[PDB]
């Protein structure tokens, strides 16, 4: 926060493998929750047919 | 000293041939200065590829 200092290229790294990693985290979530999880198409259709 | 560096053997038993860069027999006091004077930081712009 208040640092005068010089940033390593191993901590810089680090982090920004750590937050690569958490980006792809969210990705696949996105993915395996889009998939399996979010439908308005089918299900409006389904119950149009079952009204 | 090595490389410029002063490094603390912390090791409880002798070690040889144990370079002064591991972290586990070494201690590499970092080396305090007077933080107010602008140390310049050299930086040489060498175009690196994310896997270094």
């Amino acid at each position: 926060n208040g640092s005068l200092l010089v940033p390593t290229q191993n901590a810089v790294y680090d982090k920004i493998v750590t937050v690569d990693a958490a980006i792809a985290t969210a990705n696949t979530n996105i993915t395996n929750l889009g998939t399996a999880k979010a439908d308005l198409s089918y299900v409006n259709t389904q119950l149009s047919a079952d009204q | 000293s090595y490389f410029g560096k002063n490094y603390i053997s912390k090791s409880l038993s002798p070690i040889i041939n144990i370079l002064p860069t591991v972290t586990d027999s070494w201690y590499e006091l970092v080396i305090t200065l007077p933080e107010s004077v602008s140390v310049i930081a050299t930086g040489s712009d060498t175009a690196y590829g994310t896997g270094w």
